[PDB]
């Protein structure tokens, strides 16, 4: 669905963000509900990361690998790369415990 | 590692 030019935390559109300032807002392409990065609180480089990809929200967010949620889908990764979301059950190898701290997918890493 | 919770955390809830 076509962006919602509006950021779905502040209000504001990309002329003004919480610090009433100019940012371009990051859009779900599933939903269509934006967020500036900052709101999102995404650092730089995950932002021009997702800015090259299809992005989904929080919400909408499906696992990359078996592209579903699930009954435990808020256990499920968030990529510091990328932003994409995978199970536990479905990294490579299976995580069994919680990484602590900066985790990557596999998409991001080198063949 | 970030999770679905806390993200959704990290931003604090969307506006009313
Ligand atoms: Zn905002
Ligand atoms: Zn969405
Ligand atoms: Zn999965
Ligand atoms: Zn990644």
């Amino acid at each position: 669905m076509d962006p919602i030019p509006i950021c779905s935390f502040c209000l504001g559109t990309k002329e003004s963000n919480r610090e009433k300032k100019p940012e371009e807002l990051l859009s779900c392409a599933d939903c269509g509900s934006s967020g500036h990065p900052s709101c999102l609180k995404f650092c730089p480089e995950l932002t021009t990361n997702v800015k090259a990809l299809r992005w989904q929200c929080i919400e909408c967010k499906t696992c990359s690998a078996c592209r579903v949620q699930g009954r435990n889908a808020d256990n499920m990764l968030f990529c510091d790369s990328c932003d994409r979301g995978f199970h536990m059950e479905c990294c490579d190898p299976p995580l069994s415990r919680m990484p602590k701290g900066m985790w990557i997918c596999q998409v991001c890493r080198p063949k | 590692a970030r999770t679905k919770q806390t993200a959704r955390k990290s931003t604090g809830g969307k506006a009313p």
